[PDB]
């Protein structure tokens, strides 16, 4: 049967062919193997070959418990194989899809071995069936089941087979996946099943078998952890485990079906659970879980126990997505035509830095539903947001880094995104005048942080266990505590100054958080910086109080 | 044309495998019909699954009619196989051409068809990519250039035998043609050199003038009246240039800060500070000393954002030895944004670097990787595409090259 063209194969240049020794398998496997074979060689699959072919591959029998199922192990082969066109590794998304009026699921028998293999290549393919005594030689006239190049070759032949069919049918949407081809039309449901007879003939004719029965599978449909629905899709029931204590692996499988979760599940929090998943040791440890994580565990499964789906796709109307905050770092967003018809949700409570806020995290959030959304749908939706125009305006004007802001309509929904504090960009007339430094030992890991002021007041705090750098932020959170509302700020470290100028409102850090609080409290603040060690003057006091000691 | 040159790759080296970037219905669309006619013409064939290789592809429109580009970037790394003249530089003015539409005149060696290998992505995986290779030399591969090199020049010799002083450089799929004549004289020139390359069959479907680029000096603040943040910012700046230049002093201005001042308080520019401050302007006015180039080293070009349309830029090859610096401004009229702005100053920033030392820089971009990796087609019109990296460095840096 070779009305399909082959695909030419070769070797990686330089190797062989893969000369496996056949493993001693018991009598019953040997017989089962024999009948298989037989089976095989008489509908042209495989042949019985010379006595001169010095390749060989194992070959296994067994049966999952009623029927018998042949294997083999193509390792050897397939690390000595070419590589080829990587096979489809990402799968449409339901959301994607576009809601038709009669829809057909066809599964094709013997897949691989329907599709030839190249003359040249079936010598490699070389198996044995072991005698009681010590053979009977074989080799594959098809694509195997386990070779590197099966599943490529069999979706390229099959695409080939479908043009003259999909160029005589363009109102039927054929969809490829593995062995699997679904079908979508508006047609009548009577003449649709008869476009599904023509198109089941048509295979035949290239040798490929559909469900003969009416076909084996109706909605809904359970596909890759989705229930596909006549009128609408979610996701297969996800169960979370109920542990005394966690491992790492069972955290790892947790913000798995979390994040499978969230695709459709609006509110779903993965962050803390992670931040128990930052030791990225042995997946075997015991990681203890922190309250938050605990806390965000427990609202998940409160969201998990209502039930909830998605729509499918419509070209004609636009796209809107929705973006709401979730609280410390963390964010999620829906994406719909109708107002409350989701096509599907989604989270984003990434940091990418020790320090944030929460318009750079919002865009960052709009960046990510921008690249899905083209991904999904080929487009990019409109943009509801909870932010004012005045606010994101002034951020990314102010904003040392380009970036791209949509069009989009301000939906005043709180909590609203908002700057909660902004540094003056001038010094401030009649407010005291702080120069700080903090200094530490990198050896005992002592350390002080201390000003002094224009208006002649001093102090020094001392610091056990620290750093250079963080004895720098401590002095600045000095200068906050005991100045009034309004205070300039002068330092020497250029780290402290990029951590204040950047101007977060949330942080890994404790000391930065309280920095935080302490701006937002404020009225007036501006912050200045000077080159150390260069006698400026209010600095080279506040060095000499502090550095030495 | 039937004798193609055998190319090859450099030893112990494969072909690209790089990810095809989702695209737009109306981009795919586009790659669509593009690729349909070059495939009804000859110039692109389908390929089987036994080619593992692949080459990103975009949608652009340098027009309102479609372009294709292709990111040979990967594929020119490794592949090489084979000069740059001074004095384009200095020439007052520099018209640049596309000629890459001649290499489609070229055939492709067979056995290297398969490293051209791209794909036309499909929306959600619906389908397969549509997988195409090159059977003629492609526009933006190294080795397009490399192998019309000699019909390039035989085209060319008549031309350059009429004109001596006139300088024709050739980068990728551009000429580079530079005079000194008046402008008019100049564009009546390109126009002949343009007739010449049609009437010769060779299709041609952005004139510089870097007799006016230079190395920015760095420009000290001038003020009426002086605060004490003011005289820091001012000793900050001096205290940055002191790297670069060995004469800065900063003594008599940091000593009118001497004792503990309020920011704001208004102070008085002595004699001998006036003089340092003179001095120190005097000395920003001539060039870097041992600053040279390297061309075995690989150009940097840092770029930061000023506001108001404005950003900075500087080429180097070592920390602090700065080739070249400069300052691009946009006029708003609203219609612009941050993406739009930094691409053109890419795009400017390259074609300077082409110009002066015949290749391109590796970019430190200041935006985040996926929104670069969004957005920077709609605005790319150049057929050549520069490395580029994602970084931040905002502290001190803004204000200094401000
Ligand atoms: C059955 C079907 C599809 O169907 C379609 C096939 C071709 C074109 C358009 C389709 O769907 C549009 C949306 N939709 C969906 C299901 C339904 O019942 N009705 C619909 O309108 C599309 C898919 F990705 C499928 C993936 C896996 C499986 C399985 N097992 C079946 C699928
Ligand atoms: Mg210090």
């Amino acid at each position: 049967i070779s009305p399909i063209e082959t695909v030419p194969v070769k070797l990686k240049p330089g190797m062989d062919g893969p000369k496996v020794k056949q493993w001693p398998l018991t009598e019953e496997k040997i017989k089962a193997l024999v009948e298989i074979c037989t089976e095989m060689e008489k509908e042209g699959k495989i042949s019985k070959i010379g006595p001169e072919n010095p390749y060989n591959t194992p070959v296994f029998a067994i049966k999952k418990k009623t029927k018998w199922r042949k294997l083999v192990d193509f390792r050897e082969l397939n690390k000595r194989t070419q590589d080829f066109w990587e096979v489809q590794l990402g799968i449409p998304h339901p959301a994607g899809l576009k809601k038709k009026k009669s829809v057909t699921v066809l599964d094709v028998g013997d897949a691989y071995f329907s599709v030839p293999l190249d003359e040249d290549f079936r010598k490699y393919t070389a198996f044995t069936i072991p005698s009681i005594n010590n053979g009977i030689r074989y080799q594959y006239n098809v694509l195997p089941q386990g070779w590197k190049g099966s599943p490529a070759i069999f979706q390229s032949s099959m695409t080939k087979i479908l043009e003259p069919f999909a160029a005589q049918n363009p109102d039927i949407v054929i969809y490829q996946y593995m062995d699997d081809l679904y079908v979508g039309s508006d047609l009548e449901i009577g003449q649709h099943r008869t476009k599904i007879e023509e198109l089941r003939q048509h295979l035949l004719r290239w040798g490929l078998t559909t469900p003969d029965k009416k076909h084996q599978k109706e909605p809904p449909f359970l596909w890759m952890g989705y229930e596909l629905h006549p009128d609408k899709w979610t996701v297969q029931p996800i169960v979370l485990p109920e542990k005394d204590s966690w491992t790492v692996n069972d955290i790892q499988k947790l913000v798995g079906k979390l994040n499978w979760a969230s695709q459709i599940y609006p509110g779903i929090k993965v962050r803390q659970l992670s931040k128990l998943l930052r030791g990225t040791k042995a997946l075997t440890e015991v990681i203890p879980l922190t309250e938050e994580a605990e806390l965000e565990l427990a609202e998940n499964r409160e969201i998990l126990k209502e039930p909830v789906h998605g729509v499918y796709y419509d070209p004609s109307k636009d796209l809107i997505a929705e973006i709401q905050k979730q609280g410390q770092g963390q964010w999620t967003y829906q994406i719909y035509q109708e107002p409350f018809k989701n096509l599907k949700t989604g989270k984003y409570a990434r940091m990418r830095g020790a320090h944030t806020n929460d318009v750079k995290q919002l865009t960052e959030a709009v960046q990510k539903i921008t690249t899905e959304s083209i991904v999904i749908w080929g487009k990019t939706p409109k943009f509801k947001l909870p932010i004012q125009k005045e606010t994101w305006e002034t951020w990314w004007t102010e904003y040392w880094q380009a970036t791209w802001i949509p069009e989009w309509e301000f939906v005043n929904t709180p909590p609203l995104v908002k700057l909660w504090y902004q540094l003056e960009k001038e010094p401030i007339v009649g407010a005291e005048t702080f120069y700080v430094d903090g200094a530490a030992n990198r050896e005992t890991k002592l350390g002080k942080a201390g000003y002094v002021t224009n208006k002649g007041r001093q102090k020094v705090v001392p610091l056990t266990n620290t750093t250079n750098q963080k004895t720098e932020l401590q002095a600045i959170y000095l200068a906050l505590q005991d100045s009034g509302l309004e205070v300039n700020i002068v330092t020497d470290s250029q780290y402290a100054l990029g951590i204040i100028q950047a101007q977060p409102d949330k942080s890994e850090s404790e000391l930065v958080n309280q920095i935080i609080e302490q701006l937002i409290k404020k009225e007036k603040v501006y912050l200045a910086w000077v080159p150390a060690h260069k006698g400026i003057g209010g600095n080279e006091q506040v060095d000499k109080l502090v550095s030495a000691g | 044309p039937i004798e193609t040159v055998p190319v090859k790759l450099k030893p112990g080296m494969d072909g690209p495998k790089v990810k095809q970037w989702p695209l737009t219905e109306e981009k795919i669309k586009a790659l669509v019909e593009i690729c349909t006619e070059m495939e009804k013409e000859g110039k692109i064939s389908k390929i089987g699954p036994e080619n593992p290789y692949n080459t990103p592809v975009f949608a652009i429109k340098k027009s309102t009619k479609w372009r294709k580009l292709v990111d040979f970037r990967e594929l020119n790394k490794r592949t090489q196989d084979f000069p740059h003249p001074a004095g384009l530089k200095k020439k007052k003015s520099v018209t640049v051409l596309d000629v890459g539409d001649a290499y489609f005149s070229v055939p492709l060696d067979e056995d290297f068809r398969k490293y051209t290998a791209f794909t036309i992505p499909s929306i959600n995986n619906e389908t397969p990519g549509i997988r195409y290779q090159y059977n003629v030399l492609p526009q933006g591969w190294k080795g397009s250039p490399a192998i019309f090199q000699s019909s390039m020049t035989k085209i060319l010799e008549p031309f350059k035998k009429q004109n001596p002083d006139i300088v024709i450089y050739q980068y990728m799929d551009d000429l580079y043609v530079g005079s000194d004549l008046e402008i008019g004289q100049h564009r009546t020139k390109i126009e002949e050199l343009r007739q010449h390359l049609l009437r010769w069959g060779l299709t041609t479907p952005y004139e510089l003038h870097p007799d006016k680029w230079t190395v920015q000096p760095i420009v000290l603040p001038e003020k009426d009246s002086w605060t004490v943040n003011d005289i820091q910012k001012l000793v900050g700046k001096l205290n940055w240039a002191s790297q670069i230049y060995p004469g800065i002093k900063v003594r008599q201005l940091s000593k009118l800060l001497r004792g503990t001042k309020a920011l704001t308080e208004v102070i008085p520019l002595t004699e001998e500070a006036e003089l340092e401050l003179a001095e120190n302007r005097e000395i920003l006015k001539e060039p870097v000393h041992g600053v040279y180039y390297d061309p075995s080293k690989d150009l940097i070009a840092e770029i930061q954002k000023q506001g108001q349309g404005q950003w900075t830029y500087q080429i180097y090859q070592e920390p602090f030895k700065n080739l070249k610096t400069g300052k691009y401004a946009r006029m708003r009229g609203a219609h612009t944004n941050d993406v739009k702005q930094l691409t053109e100053a890419v795009q400017k920033i390259t074609t300077e670097s082409i110009v002066i030392w015949g290749k391109t820089p590796k970019f430190k971009l200041p935006i985040q990787k996926e929104t670069w990796e969004t957005w920077w087609t709609e605005y790319w019109q150049a057929t050549w595409i520069p490395e580029w990296e994602f970084v931040n460095t905002p502290p001190l840096v803004k204000l200094w090259y401000q």
